[PDB]
C-alpha cells in the first residue's frame, strides 16, 4: 500500500476510493507539503507589547511585508494579517 | 598609399574606397599573393595557431559556467521565517503575468488569513521573465537558482501549489543569499 | 521526493556500477542480453545526432551548445542537416499552423529511434502565443516527445541536462529484454 | 525545376520556405512563402497591457534584445511625454552597441556558415557568450533581458559590470583582426562576395531599403546621427558607408559597425552619470521595493501600476530607430486605455526580404545562399 | 433505469466533445501498441476519453500514443500478461476495458493459449473482479468449436484458441 | 598564475598568429569580485520634500490634441517651405 | 466610375465565420454596469 | 525646471506647420485634413481615392521628397462607418524628415495600390490584405502572405476571437495535420482593466 | 622551462595524489579531465568541492560527486547552499558564509526525479465547490 | 437605401456570375491535376461533387462587391492550388475529416448536452 495517495493536504483536498482521478498516481507520486502552515504559525508564542499600538514588519525592513501598525486595545491576540504573528496587550 | 575613388567625409567611414594599384611592385606583390596563395599561407597559420590556444570547453556537468544572482529560472514560493508561508493571494502577479501562466484561487482559512487554496503555474506556458517577483509585494514567489528541472512528460511541467512549496523549501538558502544580495538594486 | 543520502548513509551503500540492469541475472542467456542491450545502449548513447531544426529564438541557444564553451561535440552530439542520417530532432523554436506538416513531414522521414526533445515554452504548452489564432498549443499534439526542455530561452546548460537526459533514458532502454520476454 | 528551400534547409533560417524555380544552377524565379513563424503577435498585444506587451519586442528581431525594447520604449515614452536620465540614455545606449555587436556576430556566422567557414562561427561566438554572460548579470536572462522598460530601466547596473565590460572590449579587437585575417581577403569568400546581389541607390530607396543595406550602396543614412535619440547625440562615431553595394561592401560595413561600436563603448565607459535609472513620475514608472513596503503611495502606485497599466494618452505615434538590420520601427496608437488599440512593428527584414524577387533573378544557387546570407533577416520580425 | 456507480460530478461527461473535454469513459486498452490498437487509441483521444493505456514491451513502442489525447487523458503502465498483479493495479479505476490482446503466430513465452485462452479470461475475471462496469473483446468470425483444417496441417489452432478464449471471457 | 603552455608554443603561436596575443578567455584575477558590498542608489529631483507639486511636473497631462493646421492658420491671422533641413547623403 | 448598390450588405461569407457560429449565436448590444 | 517631462523639438514642428500648410494648398482634392501631433508627428488624412496621387507628389517633388516608404499599416475601427484606416509612413532623406498618410477604407470598397509609387507596397499591401481584407486594386500579384494556407477568415480585425476559430492536431488514421474546433485546456481569463475615473481632461472634447 | 619538461612532473603529481595509478585511471575514466586543487568543501551528501585559480574562469571550481554512486550523476546532484559558490554567484561557502537561513523547515536536497515511478504528477488542489444533495438524510 | 461605392472587379451582377463561372470552370479543369499532384484519399468525383457543394453553399448571396469577394478568395485558393503551395491536409480540408457529426435532433443533443 502507499500512503501518499490518501494523505490530505493543508487545503483540505484528498482524492477518494471511488475516483477516477487516482490513476494518475499509480505510477507517479502524489506531492503532499508535510510542512503545513497552520500548525508552524501556532508554534510561535505571542508577542507581549505595553504600548497601545504596534507596528509589524515581518523581518528584516526591505525583505519583509510591508508594515503595518496594529492597535492592541481589544483584550486578545492581534493577528498580523501579512504575516500571521499575535500581538497582545498585558 | 592608393588614392580615394570617393572624397571621405568627416563623420564616415568609406571600405573597399581604395583605387586598384598600377605600380610594377603592387601588381607583383598580387600576383605573388595569387600564384603562390599567400594570404591562404596567412589564413592557415591563424587556424593552425589556434590549436595551441586553451581550450574554453568548461566540462558539463563538473564544472558550471558562470550565472548571476539575479538570475531566472524554476519559480519557487518562499515562506516566512516562523513558517507561514509568504503568498497573500493578492493576484498581481497573475494580473502581471504576460502569458497568465498563473491560477490563484483564494479562500479564507480557519485562523482568518488570507491564504491560497490553489496556486497553480504553467511552466510550459511560463516565460521566465520574473515580473511576478517584481510585482510580489512581500518576498512570496521568486525566481529560482534551478534552471535543472527537464521534464520526461509534458503533465510534470505543471506546477502545483505544493510543487511550489516543495521548491521553496528545497532552494530556500541560494533564493534568500540572492534576495539579501539582490534586494537595494530592485 | 527522497532526501539525498547522507555520507554516513551513502558510505554504507555499495556502488551503483554502469549498468542500470545490474549484473545480477539468472539465466546465462538472460545476462547475454542484458549485455548485448548494454553495449546496444552505449552505441545509441554514445553518438546521438540532432537535426538541424531551429524554429525560432530557442535556436540561437542551440548554437550555443554548439559554441566552444559548452561543446556538444564532446558528448557525441553533431548536428546533421539531413533528416535521415539524424537520431533526433530538437523542436527549438515556435510551432505554428502552417509549420505543422512540414514538421510532421521531417519526423515521418527521419528512421526509428526516434527521440525528440522539445526546447522551449513555445514547443511544448504553446507559451506566450498559447492564446494565439495561428500556434499549435505545444508540439505535444503533433510528434511525441520524450524530454522537455522548461526555459523560454533554455540556458545552454538546462539544454544540455536535456540531452543528458536523453543520454540516460536511452542507456535505460530495454529491447532485447523485452524481446526475450515477449 | 521547381525547387523548396524549405524551413529544414540550414541556409534558410529554419521558417523560410523559397519556392525556387531553376533552370540548370541559375535561378529564374524565386517567390519567398513566409509566416511559418507568424505568431500573432498584433492581435495578442492588444489584449494585454504595455508592460505586458514589453517581453513581445524582446521575441520579435531576436538577435536584436535591447534595440527593440529601446524602440518601444521611446514609443510609449513619446506617447506619454516622459524624458529619462541620462544614466539611463547611457545605459542602453551601452546596451545598444553591445547589442549592435551580438546581431553583427550573429550576422557574420550564419553568413559564413552559409557560404561554408565554419570557423569564425564557434570563435565569434565564444565572445557572443560572453557578452549574454554580461546580460545575465546585468538583467538575469541571457537573451529577453526585459530590462529596457518605458521610463528608463528595470534595475541598476550591479557593481563592477563596467570592470568586466571594459577588459573584454580591450580583448575584443584582437578577436576581430584574427576574424578578418581568414575571412576578409581570402579570394573564395571575395569570390562568394563580390558583384554579387548588386543593389543600386534607386533600388534601395524605392524599394523600403534600411540601415546597411542603404549603405552597402553609398547612402550616407545612419538614424543614430540624423535623428538622435537616447544619448547618441553625446556620442562620437563614425559611421561605415560602402561603394560596390555587394556582399562584401555589406560585410565590411557590418564589421566596420563591430569596429565603431568599440568606441561608442568606450565613450559610455568613459563617462557616465551617477544617478538615477527610472523616471521619477511613480504613475509611469514602478517605485523602489522600500518605498513600497515603507510609504502609501508608492504601494498604491504599485498595486495599481501591476494589476492594470499606466494610462497613456489617446493618441498616434511612430518612432523608429537605427536596427541592427536596418530601421526598426513601432507604430503605437493608444485609445487612452491600459491597453495599446494598435502595435504596428516595421522590421527591416520585410523590406529587406521584399526585394528578393528582383535581386535573385539571374543569380546561381550559392549566389541566392549568399544572398539571404548577406540580407541579414530574421524572420521572428518579418512574420511578426 | 441504468443507474450511475459513484454520481461524482467531477467525473460525468462535461464539454463539446474535443479533446480537453471528457465523456465520462476512462478506457484501459490492452494490447493498444498494436495495428487496431492506434486507430482505436486515436478513435478514443479525439473525443475525450483518459486512457490507461498498458504496455508490455519498451517505452518506444508505446509513446507514439501521447499525441491521440490531451494532457492527463493518456497514462502508461508497465505489465506482463502472466502477472496478475499489474493487471489488477492497470484495472483499478477503470469502467471501459477493451482487450486487444491477440498474437497470429506461436511464440516461445506465449502460445495460443496463453495469449487468447488463458490471457483473456484472466484479464475478464481481474476486470469483474476491479469492478469494470463493461468489457469489451475482440474474437474471429469463423469461430467453431472443432474447426477442420483446409490446406495446412496444423492450421486453426487460431480460430480454436478464440473461440476458447471468447467461451472463457 | 595563469593557465598558459611554455614559451616554446607560445612564440610558435605568437608567429603563427601574426602578433602579439593577449588571453582570449577570463580569470578570476582579471575578473570583478562576484561578492560585493551593498550600493546605495542616489534620490533623482523630485525625492526632495518641499516644492514639490505633481501638477507642475506632469507628463500625462500636458499632452494635447493634435492641432488642425489648416485652422490654426485661420485662427491666428485673423524660402519654399520644407518638411525639415537639407541633409546631404549624396 | 461608381455602381449602385444596396446599403445593407450581409458579410458573413467573406468573414470567417462557420456556419455553426453564425446560425445559433446571438449577440448583446449593451452599456456595460458601473461597478 | 521640468527634467520628467519631455521638451518638444521646435525646428521640428515649425517646419513641419508649414509643410503641412503647403500640402494643404498644393492638393485641396484629395487632402482633407493635416494635423501636428504630440511627439512633433505629422499627419496627412486624404481621401480614398487619392492614395496615389499624394505619394506620388511626395515621392517625386523637389520641396519633399519622400523616396522612402518605411511601412503601411491597417487599424481596425470598427465603431466608424469606413472600419479600416491604412497609415503610410514615409521617410525623406534628403530632408531628413517624415510623414503620416492616412485615409479610410471598408472591406468591400478597394484601394489604389502604391506599388506603382514605392514597391515596398508590393509586399505590404499584401499584409493588410491578409489581416483585414482591404483589397488593393491593380496590385502585381495579392496573396495570402503570412497566415495558413487553408486559413479562412482575417485575424487582426477586432471582431475576429484571439485564439482563432479552429485547431490543428496530427491524425494518425488519416495520416496527416488534420483541422478541429476549437477547444481550449484553459480559457483566456478576460481581464476587466478599465479606469472608472477620467485621467485626461484635455481629451475630453477631442471628438468633436 | 622553455620546453615544457616541467608540466610532466606535474602529471605525475597528478598521478600520485589521486591515489596511484589506478585510482588516477578511474578518476580519468569518470572525471573528464585530470586537475589538482585546493579542497575547499564536504557536503553532508558526500560531494566535494575543489578550488583553484590556475585554471581560467569557468573552470576554476569542480564538483565530485559522492563515490557510491557512479554513471548515474547529473547537474541536481548539487544542494542549495553550494548551488551558488559552483554558479558563481557569490565568492563564500557554506562553510565561511553565515548569510544562510538554516531553518528548521529547510527541505533536503533531492535529485530531478522525472522518468522515474516516483516522479511529480498534478492534480487539482482546492476541493469540490459545489455539493450534491444526498437522498438520505 | 442606396450609396455609390466603387465597384471592385466587376460592375454588373452578369459580369460577377460570368467570372464566377470562370473560377468554375477553371476549378474544374483543375480537379485531376489535383488528384493526380496530391495523396489524398478522395477521387475525382468526390472532389467533383464537394466542389458544387461548395458552389451551391454560396449561392445564396445577392451582392455584386460580396460575390466578387468570394470570387478572388476562390481565385486566390485556386492559384494556390495550381502551384503546389497547399499540402495533402489542407487540400483535405474541404471535406471535414476526424470529425464527429453532430445530431440535428433535440433528444440527442439534450442527451449529449449540446
Ligand atoms: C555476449 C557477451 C557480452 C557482450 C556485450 C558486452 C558489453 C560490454 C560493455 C558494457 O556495457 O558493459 C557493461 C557491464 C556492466 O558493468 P558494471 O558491472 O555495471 O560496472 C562495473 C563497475 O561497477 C564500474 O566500472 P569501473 O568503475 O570498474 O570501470 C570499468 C573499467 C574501466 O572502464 C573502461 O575500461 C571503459 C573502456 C575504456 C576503453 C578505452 C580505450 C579504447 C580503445 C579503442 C580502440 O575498469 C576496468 O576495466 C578495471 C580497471 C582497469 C585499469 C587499467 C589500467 C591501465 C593502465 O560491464 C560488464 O559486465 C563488465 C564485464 C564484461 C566486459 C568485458 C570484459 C572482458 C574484456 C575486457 C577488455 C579486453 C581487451
Ligand atoms: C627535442 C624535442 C623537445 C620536445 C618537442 C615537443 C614540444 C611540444 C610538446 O609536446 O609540448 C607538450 C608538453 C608541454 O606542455 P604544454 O603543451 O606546453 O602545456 C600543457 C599545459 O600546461 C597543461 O596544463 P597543466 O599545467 O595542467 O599541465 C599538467 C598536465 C595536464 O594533464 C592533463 O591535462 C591530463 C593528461 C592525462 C594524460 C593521460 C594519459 C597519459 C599517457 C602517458 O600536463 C600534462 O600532462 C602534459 C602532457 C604532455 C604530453 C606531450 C606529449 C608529446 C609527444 C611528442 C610531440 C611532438 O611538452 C612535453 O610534455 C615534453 C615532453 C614530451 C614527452 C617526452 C617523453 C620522454
Ligand atoms: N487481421 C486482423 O487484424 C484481425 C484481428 N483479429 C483480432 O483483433 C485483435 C487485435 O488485432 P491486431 O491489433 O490487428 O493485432 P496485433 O498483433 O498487431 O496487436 C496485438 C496487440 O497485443 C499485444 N500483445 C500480443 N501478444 C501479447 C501478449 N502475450 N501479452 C500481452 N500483450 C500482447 C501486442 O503488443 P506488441 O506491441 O508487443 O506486439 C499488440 O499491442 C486480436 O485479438 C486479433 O485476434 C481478428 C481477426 C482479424
Ligand atoms: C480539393 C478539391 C476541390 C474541393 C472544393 C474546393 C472549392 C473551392 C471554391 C470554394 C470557394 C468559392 O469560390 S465558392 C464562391 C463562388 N461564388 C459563388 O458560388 C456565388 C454563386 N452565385 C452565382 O450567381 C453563380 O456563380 C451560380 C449560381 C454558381 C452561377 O449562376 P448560374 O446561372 O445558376
Ligand atoms: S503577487 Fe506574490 S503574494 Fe501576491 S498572489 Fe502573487 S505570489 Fe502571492
Ligand atoms: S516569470 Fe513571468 S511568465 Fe513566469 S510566472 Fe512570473 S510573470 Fe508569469
Ligand atoms: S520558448 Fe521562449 S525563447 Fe523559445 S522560441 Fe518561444 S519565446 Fe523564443
Ligand atoms: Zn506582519
Amino acid at each position: 500500500c502507499r500512503g501518499d495517495i490518501e494523505k490530505v493536504t493543508h487545503t483540505g483536498q484528498v482524492f477518494d476510493k471511488e475516483d477516477y482521478r487516482n490513476a494518475r498516481f499509480v505510477n507517479a507520486k502524489r506531492y503532499v507539503n508535510e510542512n503545513w502552515g497552520i500548525k508552524l504559525i501556532e508554534e510561535v508564542p505571542p508577542k507581549e507589547c505595553t504600548e497601545r499600538v504596534v507596528f509589524c514588519d515581518g523581518g528584516d525592513g526591505p525583505l519583509g511585508h510591508p508594515k503595518v501598525y496594529i492597535n492592541l486595545d481589544k483584550p486578545g491576540n492581534h493577528i498580523c494579517g501579512y504575516c500571521g504573528l499575535r500581538f497582545v496587550k498585558k | 598609399e592608393p588614392k580615394d575613388i570617393v572624397e571621405v567625409p568627416k563623420g564616415y567611414v568609406y571600405v573597399n574606397n581604395k583605387e586598384l594599384s598600377m605600380e610594377f611592385a603592387d601588381i607583383t606583390d598580387r600576383a605573388a599573393s595569387t600564384m603562390f596563395f599567400g594570404e591562404l599561407l596567412r589564413g592557415f597559420a591563424v587556424t593552425l595557431a589556434h590549436i595551441f590556444k586553451e581550450p574554453a570547453t568548461i566540462n558539463y556537468p563538473f564544472e558550471k559556467g558562470p550565472l548571476s544572482p539575479r538570475f531566472r529560472g524554476e519559480h519557487a514560493l518562499r515562506r516566512y521565517p516562523s513558517g507561514e508561508e509568504r503568498c497573500i493571494a493578492c493576484k498581481l502577479c497573475e494580473a502581471i503575468c504576460p502569458a497568465q501562466a498563473i491560477t490563484i484561487e483564494a479562500e479564507e482559512r480557519a485562523d482568518g488569513s488570507r491564504r491560497t487554496t490553489r496556486y497553480d503555474i504553467d511552466m510550459t506556458k511560463c516565460i521566465y521573465c520574473g515580473f511576478c517577483q517584481e510585482a510580489c509585494p512581500v518576498d512570496a514567489i521568486v525566481e529560482g537558482p534551478n534552471f535543472e528541472f527537464s521534464t520526461e512528460t509534458h503533465e510534470e511541467l505543471l506546477y502545483n501549489k505544493e510543487k511550489l512549496l516543495c521548491n521553496g523549501d528545497k532552494w530556500e538558502s541560494e533564493i534568500a543569499s540572492n534576495l539579501q544580495a539582490d534586494h537595494l538594486y530592485r | 521526493q527522497q532526501t539525498l543520502p547522507v555520507a554516513e548513509v551513502a558510505q554504507n551503500l555499495p556502488k551503483k556500477g554502469y549498468s542500470p540492469f545490474g549484473t545480477k541475472q539468472s539465466s546465462v542467456a538472460e545476462w547475454s542480453l542484458a549485455r548485448l542491450d548494454d553495449l546496444l545502449n552505449w552505441g545509441r548513447k554514445g553518438s546521438i545526432w540532432p537535426l538541424t531544426f531551429g524554429l525560432a529564438c530557442c535556436a540561437v541557444e542551440m548554437m550555443h551548445i554548439a559554441a566552444p564553451r559548452y561543446d556538444m561535440d564532446r558528448y557525441g552530439v553533431v548536428f546533421r542537416a539531413s533528416p535521415r542520417q539524424a537520431d533526433v530532432i530538437i523542436v527549438a523554436g515556435t510551432l505554428t499552423n502552417k509549420m505543422a506538416p512540414a514538421l510532421r513531414k521531417v519526423y515521418d522521414q527521419m528512421p526509428e529511434p526516434r527521440w525528440v526533445i522539445s526546447m522551449g515554452s513555445c514547443a511544448n504548452g504553446g507559451g506566450y502565443y498559447h492564446y494565439s489564432y495561428s500556434v499549435v498549443r505545444g508540439c505535444d499534439r503533433i510528434i511525441p516527445v520524450d524530454i522537455y526542455v522548461p526555459g523560454c530561452p533554455p540556458t545552454a546548460e538546462a539544454l544540455m541536462y536535456g540531452v543528458l537526459q536523453l543520454q540516460k533514458k536511452v542507456k535505460r532502454m530495454k529491447t532485447l529484454q523485452m524481446w526475450y520476454r515477449k | 525545376l521547381t525547387l523548396n528551400f524549405g524551413p529544414q534547409h540550414p541556409a534558410a533560417h529554419g521558417v523560410l520556405r523559397l519556392v525556387l524555380e531553376l533552370d540548370g544552377e541559375t535561378v529564374m524565379r524565386a517567390d519567398p512563402h513566409i509566416g511559418l513563424l507568424h505568431r500573432g503577435t498584433e492581435k495578442l498585444i492588444e489584449y494585454k497591457t504595455y508592460t505586458q506587451a514589453l517581453p513581445y519586442f524582446d521575441r520579435l528581431d531576436y538577435v536584436s534584445m535591447m534595440c527593440n525594447e529601446q524602440c518601444y520604449s521611446l514609443a510609449v515614452e513619446k506617447l506619454l511625454n516622459i524624458d529619462v536620465p541620462l544614466r539611463a540614455k547611457y545605459i542602453r545606449t551601452l546596451f545598444a552597441e553591445i547589442t549592435r555587436i551580438l546581431n553583427h556576430i550573429m550576422a557574420v556566422g550564419t553568413h559564413a556558415l552559409d557560404v561554408g567557414a565554419l570557423t569564425p562561427f564557434f570563435w565569434l561566438f565564444e565572445e557572443r557568450e560572453k557578452m549574454m554572460e554580461f546580460y545575465e548579470r546585468v538583467s538575469g536572462a541571457r537573451m529577453h533581458a526585459a530590462y529596457i522598460r518605458p521610463g528608463g530601466v528595470s534595475l541598476d547596473m550591479p557593481l563592477g559590470l563596467m570592470d568586466d565590460i571594459y577588459e573584454f572590449a580591450s580583448k575584443f579587437a584582437e578577436r576581430l583582426d584574427e576574424v578578418e585575417d581568414v575571412l576578409t581577403t581570402n579570394r573564395i569568400w571575395v569570390q562568394r562576395t563580390e558583384d554579387i546581389g548588386i543593389v543600386t541607390a534607386e533600388e534601395a530607396l524605392n524599394y523600403g531599403f534600411s540601415g546597411v543595406m542603404l549603405r552597402g550602396s553609398g547612402i550616407k543614412w545612419d538614424l543614430r546621427k540624423q535623428q538622435p535619440y537616447d544619448a547618441y547625440n553625446l556620442v562620437n562615431f563614425d559611421v561605415p558607408i560602402g561603394t560596390k553595394g555587394d556582399c562584401y561592401d555589406r560585410y565590411l560595413c557590418r564589421v566596420e559597425e563591430m569596429r565603431q561600436s568599440l568606441r561608442i563603448i568606450d565613450q559610455c565607459l568613459n563617462q557616465m552619470p551617477a544617478g538615477e535609472i527610472k523616471t521619477d513620475d511613480a504613475k509611469v514608472a514602478p517605485p523602489s521595493r522600500s518605498e513600497m513596503k515603507t510609504s502609501m503611495e508608492a504601494l498604491i502606485h504599485h498595486f495599481k501600476l501591476f494589476t492594470q497599466g499606466y494610462q497613456v494618452p489617446p493618441g498616434a505615434t511612430y518612432t523608429a530607430i537605427e536596427a541592427p538590420k536596418g530601421e526598426f520601427g513601432v507604430y503605437l496608437i493608444s485609445d487612452g486605455s491600459s491597453r495599446p488599440y494598435r502595435c504596428k512593428i516595421k522590421a527591416p527584414g520585410f523590406a529587406h526580404l521584399a526585394a528578393l524577387e528582383k535581386i535573385g533573378k539571374q543569380h546561381m544557387l550559392a549566389d541566392v545562399v549568399a544572398i539571404i546570407g548577406t540580407l541579414d533577416v530574421v524572420f521572428g520580425e518579418i512574420d511578426r | 433505469p441504468r443507474p450511475l456507480k459513484t454520481t461524482n460530478p467531477a467525473a460525468m461527461k462535461r464539454g463539446t466533445g474535443g479533446r480537453s473535454s471528457f465523456n465520462g469513459i476512462v478506457a484501459t486498452v490492452f494490447g493498444a501498441t498494436g495495428f487496431v490498437g492506434r486507430y482505436v487509441c486515436n478513435k478514443l483521444g479525439k473525443s475525450g476519453t483518459q486512457m490507461i493505456l498498458p504496455y508490455r514491451g519498451d517505452d518506444s513502442d508505446v509513446i507514439r500514443l501521447k499525441v491521440t489525447g490531451d494532457l492527463g487523458q493518456v497514462l502508461f503502465h508497465f505489465y506482463n500478461l502472466e502477472d496478475p498483479a499489474s493487471i489488477r493495479d492497470a484495472v483499478k479505476h477503470s469502467n471501459v476495458v477493451i482487450n486487444l490482446v491477440g498474437r497470429d503466430f506461436e511464440t516461445k513465452n506465449f502460445k495460443f493459449k496463453d495469449v487468447h485462452v488463458n490471457g483473456a479470461e484472466r484479464i475478464a475475471r481481474i476486470a469483474r473482479e476491479a469492478g469494470v462496469e463493461r468489457l469489451i473483446h475482440l474474437s474471429s468470425l469463423n469461430v467453431e468449436a472443432n474447426p477442420k483444417d483446409l490446406y495446412v496441417k496444423g492450421g486453426s489452432e487460431w480460430l480454436k484458441s478464440k473461440y476458447e478464449g471468447e467461451l472463457r471471457v | 598564475l595563469r593557465r598558459d603552455v611554455s614559451p616554446l608554443i607560445q612564440r610558435i603561436r605568437a608567429f603563427l598568429l601574426g602578433r602579439e596575443h593577449n588571453l582570449a578567455l577570463r580569470f578570476e584575477d582579471g575578473l570583478a569580485d562576484r561578492t560585493q558590498p551593498q550600493p546605495e542608489i542616489p534620490d533623482g529631483p523630485s525625492h526632495l520634500l518641499s516644492a514639490n507639486y505633481y501638477c507642475q511636473r506632469d507628463g500625462r497631462r500636458e499632452v494635447l490634441p493634435p492641432i488642425d493646421l489648416v485652422e490654426q492658420q485661420k485662427q491666428l491671422a485673423a524660402k519654399l517651405p520644407t518638411p525639415g533641413k537639407v541633409y546631404a547623403w549624396d | 466610375g461608381k455602381i449602385t448598390v444596396p446599403t445593407a450588405v450581409n458579410l458573413s461569407p467573406i468573414s470567417g465565420v462557420p456556419e455553426e457560429h453564425i446560425r445559433e449565436r446571438r449577440v448583446r448590444i449593451h452599456i456595460p454596469p458601473k461597478n | 525646471d521640468k527634467p520628467t517631462v519631455r521638451q518638444p523639438d521646435a525646428v521640428a514642428r515649425s517646419h513641419l506647420s508649414d509643410f503641412g500648410r503647403y500640402v494643404a494648398e498644393c492638393l485641396p482634392k484629395y487632402v482633407q485634413k493635416v494635423q501636428l501631433t504630440a511627439g512633433d508627428e505629422l499627419e496627412v488624412l486624404i481621401a480614398p481615392e487619392g492614395v496615389v496621387p499624394v505619394l506620388q507628389f511626395l515621392k517625386d517633388h523637389h520641396q519633399a521628397q519622400f523616396t522612402n516608404l518605411v511601412d503601411i499599416a491597417g487599424v481596425d475601427v470598427p465603431c466608424r462607418k469606413n472600419r479600416f484606416e491604412v497609415v503610410y509612413n514615409l521617410l525623406s532623406l534628403r530632408y531628413n524628415s517624415r510623414i503620416r498618410v492616412k485615409t479610410y477604407t471598408d472591406e468591400l470598397t478597394p484601394l489604389d495600390s502604391a506599388c506603382e509609387v514605392h514597391k515596398a507596397a508590393n509586399w505590404y499591401e499584401r499584409e493588410i490584405w491578409d489581416m483585414y481584407g482591404v483589397f488593393f486594386a491593380n496590385h502585381p500579384d495579392l496573396r495570402r502572405i503570412l497566415t495558413d494556407y487553408g486559413f479562412e477568415g482575417h485575424p487582426q480585425r477586432r471582431d475576429f476571437p484571439l485564439s482563432g476559430y479552429v485547431e490543428l492536431r496530427y491524425d494518425d488514421e488519416k495520416k496527416r495535420v488534420v483541422c478541429e474546433p476549437l477547444e481550449l485546456a484553459q480559457e483566456f481569463r478576460k481581464f476587466d482593466l478599465s479606469a472608472p475615473w477620467e485621467q485626461f481632461p484635455n481629451f475630453r472634447n477631442a471628438n468633436p | 622551462k622553455f620546453l615544457g619538461i616541467n608540466r610532466l612532473t606535474k602529471l605525475f603529481q597528478m598521478v600520485r595524489e589521486a591515489g596511484g595509478l589506478k585510482q588516477a585511471y578511474l578518476k580519468l575514466y569518470r572525471n573528464d579531465d585530470l586537475k589538482i586543487g585546493t579542497l575547499v568543501g564536504i557536503d553532508k551528501y558526500g560531494n566535494k568541492y575543489f578550488e583553484n585559480p590556475y585554471y581560467f574562469y569557468g573552470r576554476n571550481r569542480w564538483i565530485e560527486f559522492a563515490p557510491h554512486v557512479n554513471m548515474d550523476y547529473d547537474g541536481s546532484m548539487i544542494p542549495a547552499e553550494w548551488y551558488g559558490w559552483m554558479h558563481y554567484k557569490t565568492d563564500l561557502p557554506p562553510i565561511r558564509d553565515g548569510c544562510r537561513p538554516k531553518y528548521k523547515w529547510i527541505a533536503d536536497h533531492s535529485e530531478n526525479l522525472s522518468g522515474t515511478k516516483e516522479a511529480y504528477y498534478p492534480y487539482s488542489t482546492t476541493p469540490n465547490k459545489v455539493e450534491a444533495w444526498e437522498p438520505k438524510a | 437605401a442606396v450609396q455609390q461605392v466603387r465597384p471592385i472587379l466587376s460592375v454588373d451582377r452578369e459580369e460577377a456570375r460570368k467570372r464566377a463561372l470562370n473560377l468554375y470552370k477553371a476549378w474544374y479543369r483543375q480537379i485531376p491535376y489535383i488528384v493526380m499532384d496530391y495523396d489524398i484519399p478522395m477521387t475525382v468525383e468526390q472532389c467533383r461533387d464537394k466542389l458544387r457543394e461548395e458552389f451551391v453553399k454560396h449561392r445564396n448571396v445577392t451582392d455584386i462587391r460580396v460575390i466578387d469577394m468570394l470570387v478572388i478568395k476562390g481565385q486566390m485558393e485556386l492559384k494556390e492550388s495550381v502551384e503546389i503551395w497547399k499540402q495533402k491536409g489542407h487540400i483535405m480540408r474541404y471535406w471535414k475529416e476526424s470529425q464527429d457529426p453532430k445530431p440535428t435532433d433535440f433528444l440527442s443533443k439534450f442527451i449529449q448536452g449540446v
